[PDB]
RNA sequence: AAAUAUGUAAGAUCCUUGUUACUUAAUUGAACGUGGACAUUGAAGAGCUUUUAGUGGGCCAUUUUUGGUAAGC
RNA sequence: GGAAUACUGCCAGCUGGGACUGCUGCGACGUAAGUCAAGUGCUGGCUGGUUAUAUGCCGCCCGUCUUGAAACACGGACCAAGGAGUCUAACGUCUAUGCGAGUGUUUGGGUGUAAAACCCAUACGCGUAAUGAAAGUGAAAGGUUGGGGCCUCGCAAGAGGUGCACAAUCGACCGAUCCUGAUGUCUUCGGAUGGAUUUGAGUAAGAGCAUAGCUGUUGGGACCCGAAAG
């Protein structure tokens, strides 16, 4: 019946991670893609005044 | 001895199955980067229709009283609630509603959504609390340091590994950027998203810029009460 | 094990990792304050001259200098000053090694060694001044203002320094 | 605070009626009678108790009836029958319906019911000399209730 | 602060591995159960363990009559009876429909009657080996709690008012 | 009255089929009960039992008071 | 329309740098060789207490009495030793543990080493149903629901069957009452049926007894002492 289940372990120990860049590779994907991606960024704002 | 050793190789497969997920996340993250652009711009976009419509609006308004006719903006905004004030000299009353929001101690935090009913319940809580909308970014900074792990496991933080691979999530994507976007938009079962793990346990403010007087309201000139701008400043200090 | 409570049993050698991040001081800190590293020289005082390798900061100023003397010898400092300005040799220390031990040729090699950097130094001293140079040496602190010039340059000079530091030691026991 | 007299509660289980009150039975009269002379006992055992025992203990001589159903005096089966005045019979164990339990046992009864002959699978319900009351043993000898030294 | 949090801490746990074990066998047998429960699926084996750990108030006497009607009488067609406490002898129906009965303890008469009827009387160790998954099993039963040594206590017990 | 108030302050499954009942004209109805089928902002703050102890003399403040000129009444 | 910025974001991270650390599922440079995060070296040597100062607890102590104790409330000069929940009964539990719808054995006899011990006949109770002044009489079925569970399943969900602890809900019975009372015998009166009731009992509300160490309760002096007393 048993060999159907396992062992062992554990293991947290630290967690306090951030900004790095190395831990900032882990906390992200997106924020790395986005990281190129930002501001908001363009144009136009002038009409809105001018009016 | 040979045969269990072959079982150890299989663990290299498990090493692949999540990574196949990693690749899925990279894509998800790329789509959700455009979803980030929208969260930032939306507030800005509302303002454009007023601006476009009205030359009239500004000059009359600084100089004199009266208001002009034609348009008007409605607004939603979700909230974040932090308990400044302690238990001492209060009824259990109001305390049992704190326990309901899940502000267990001072420098506890809970997010709340946009509605009149919460506010009315929040009114009994009120002299417990500074509250307001923190912006898209300060909330990102808020999750990273203060967030914690779910039940069926203890406290394990919101830190990098633990969100990407773990965190339950029936409704939608748990991953760090996806989860944060999704609560702020306050769409479907983002109230189930805001069934966080459970309270953010905030640091005391540095410099006491987070503490203007406990005595006072934002109208008295203190900390108390609703304030969007000040809550983002306040949370930065809670770091 | 077994039964039956439970003592030990030993271990180690592990870790782990860093690497880009290995590096970042390792030239550097020099970058903030200017200068080369050690070996550093008496320009001043006297005109022609001299060498020492900076074994210590007890703190900055209070600095340890050395060379050889197992028997009768030659001297040695802890000093808060008296005379020293930098050269163009750099190690991967700043300035930590030490005691006042050396010995085999040390005084003499360091003496031949100096000639070159000092000979490089005196024209640049004539080019700027000399009498003035004492007042700089007297300081000791130091460092920012002007770290220059050339000299020409190292390979042998490093060899003495590396040795001096290694030399600075001793083990082998003794009663005197 | 104690002595033990303070506290103790109260000294003796009284003041329980007076001021205090709860529990037990309190406040008596009420019946008394029979005295210490014309008194106890009448022994009563359920027919299930012999019924269980019907298989072990038991092949008990004839007549007509079967392999397991056996005639048994209930008087020889009940412990402490000899100091008892009379021995009385009850009624069966459990098994579906309003419920039977099969034996065609029966003898030696010093009292039996109208719900103890009837739901017992048809029987030779036989009563003892002692049971009848209308028993005559004017002089002479026998029936005589069982005694043992 | 406090509360719910204080209340949970204020409680307790939960079972508890039984106070004293006079029987050596009972001390290892219970430990064997937590052992089996944890390596595999079996919920019953984990449940039985707690009950063996509690004293007079958890451990159930079950009678032959109570087995005979309940699981036995052609219902399910002959499962495994897990009697946590002990069986007691009390039944005659010219019993029983089989069966493989499991318990900590049996009376002599109970073992005797059950083997003659069918199955095996099985003190639970033999059952655990052959059945281990714990399917085709009923955990039967209580009482325990019913009416003769409940809060029917203390004098001339203890009705309604 | 209307209170205005404010704390409060209790309060948040359906259908069909058959069979039974029922109170009330040999009279009209529901509603009962069953048997069978169909279809539906919160989070451990939490249920029950046995046994146990220290009272069974309080105090201050805040708010709302009632007596008292008042009072560390 | 060019005209700082209030209030605000990100990444780009440049850059000065203190104080506390030391087998898992990955994300990132690299087709390639493979590697980057999570979960430190080089020299000179080889602390607890006790006497006395700075600063703070302190408004002793410890107790207790108290709403409030330093108390101008109460007790003790100092120290060693002595100095307070005892025994068992009986009732109720808790807890184990052995036989179990009965279990239980004084004392004899036999044997016995130091008393002890053991075998057995087995002196004698609360259980095995109850009511009640007493005559007298005397029964076991059935669900409804949640949920522990199996199987039929599909399987990281789940329902429908089938069996039921348990508790809540319902009825139904056995005695007691209270009331019609057959069959009838026919001096006499013994008693089926059936219902309502309150209470007590029985089935799915079925089980102890024994000793043990312990708690409570009454007790006996009853945790100890303290009084004038009769």
């Amino acid at each position: 019946v048993l060999k159907k289940n396992p062992l062992k372990n554990k293991q947290v120990l630290l967690r306090l991670n951030p900004y790095a860049k190395v831990f900032a590779a882990e906390k992200l994907g997106s924020k790395k893609a986005e990281k190129t991606g930002t501001k908001p960024a363009a144009v136009f704002t002038e009409t809105l005044k001018h009016d | 001895i040979l045969t269990p050793e072959s079982q150890l190789k299989k663990s290299k497969a498990q090493q692949k199955t999540a990574e196949q997920v990693a690749a899925e996340r990279a894509a998800r993250k790329a789509a959700n980067k455009e979803k980030r652009a929208i969260i930032l711009e939306r507030n800005a976009a509302y303002q454009k229709e007023y601006e476009t419509a009205e030359r009239n609006i500004i000059q009359a308004k600084r100089d004199a009283k009266a208001a002009g006719s034609y348009y008007v903006e409605a607004q939603h905004k979700l909230v974040f609630v932090v308990r400044i004030k302690g238990i001492n000299k209060i009824p259990p009353k109001p305390r049992k509603v704190l326990q309901l929001l899940r502000l267990t101690r001072i420098n506890s935090g809970t997010f709340v959504k946009v509605t009149k009913a919460t506010l009315e319940l929040l009114k009994l809580i009120e002299p417990y609390v500074a509250y307001g909308y923190p912006s898209y970014s300060t909330i990102r900074q808020l999750v990273y340091k203060r967030g914690f792990g779910k039940i069926n496991k203890q406290r394990v933080p919101l830190s990098d590994n633990a969100i990407i691979e773990a965190n339950l999530g029936k409704y939608g994507i748990l991953s760090i950027d996806d989860l944060i976007h999704e609560i702020i938009t306050v769409g479907p079962h983002f109230k189930q998203a805001n069934n966080f793990l459970w309270p953010f346990k905030l640091s005391n403010p540095s410099g006491g810029w987070g503490v203007p007087r406990k005595f006072k309201h934002f109208i008295q000139g203190g900390s108390f009460g609703n304030r969007e701008e000040f809550i983002n400043k306040l949370v930065k200090s809670m770091n | 094990m077994s039964a039956q409570k439970a003592p030990k049993w030993y271990p180690s050698e592990d870790v782990a990792a860093l690497k880009k991040t290995r590096k970042a001081a390792r030239p550097q800190k020099l970058r903030a304050s200017l200068v080369p590293g050690t070996v550093l020289i008496l320009l001043a005082g006297r005109f022609r001259g001299k060498r020492v390798v900076y074994l210590k900061h007890l703190e900055d100023n209070t600095l340890l200098i050395s060379g050889p003397f197992k028997v009768n010898g030659v001297p040695l400092r802890r000093v808060n000053a008296r005379y020293v300005i930098a050269t163009s040799t750099k190690v991967s220390v700043e300035g930590v090694n030490v005691e006042k031990f050396n010995v085999e040729y040390f005084a003499k090699e360091k003496l031949t060694k100096k000639e070159k950097k000092e000979a490089n130094l005196f024209p640049e001293q004539q080019n700027k001044e000399i009498k003035a140079e004492r007042v700089e040496d007297q300081k000791v602190v130091d460092k920012a203002l002007i770290a220059e010039i050339k000299k020409t340059p190292l390979l042998k000079q490093y060899l003495s320094a590396s040795f001096s530091l290694k030399n600075g030691d001793k083990p082998h026991m003794l009663k005197f | 605070m104690p002595s033990r007299f303070t506290k103790t509660r109260k000294h003796r289980g009284h003041v329980s009626a007076g001021k205090g009150r709860i529990g037990k039975h309190r406040k008596h009269p009420g019946g008394r009678g029979m005295a210490g002379g014309q008194h106890h006992h009448r022994i009563n055992m359920d027919k299930y108790h012999p019924g269980y025992f019907g298989k072990v203990g038991m092949r008990y001589f004839h007549k007509q009836q079967a392999h397991f159903w056996k005639p048994v005096l209930n008087l020889d089966k009940l412990w402490t029958l000899i100091p008892e005045d009379k021995r009385d019979q009850y009624l069966k164990s459990a098994s579906k319906e309003t419920a039977p339990v099969i034996d065609t046992l029966a003898a030696g009864y010093g009292k039996i019911l109208g719900k103890g002959r009837i739901p017992n699978v048809p029987v030779i319900v036989k009563a003892r000399f002692v049971s009848k009351l209308a028993e005559e043993k004017i002089r002479a000898a026998g029936g005589v209730v069982e005694l043992i030294a | 602060m406090g509360i719910d949090h204080t209340s949970k801490q204020h409680k307790r746990s939960g079972h508890r591995t039984a106070p004293k074990s006079d029987n050596v066998y009972l001390k290892l047998l219970v430990k064997l159960y937590t052992f089996l429960a944890r390596r595999t699926d079996a919920p019953f084996n984990k449940v039985v363990l707690k009950a063996l750990f509690l004293s007079k108030i958890n451990r159930p006497p079950v009678s032959v009559s109570r087995i005979a009607r309940a699981l036995k009488q052609e219902g399910a067609a002959n499962k495994t009876v897990v009697v946590v406490g002990t069986v007691t002898d009390d039944a005659r129906i010219f019993e029983f429909p089989k069966t493989t009965v499991a318990a900590l303890r049996f009376t002599a008469g109970a073992r005797a009657k059950i083997v003659k009827a069918g199955g095996e009387c099985i003190t639970l160790d033999q059952l655990a080996v052959r059945a281990p998954k714990g399917q085709n099993t009923l955990i039967l039963r209580g009482p325990r709690n019913s009416r003769e040594a409940v809060r029917h206590f203390g004098m001339g017990p203890h009705k309604g008012k």
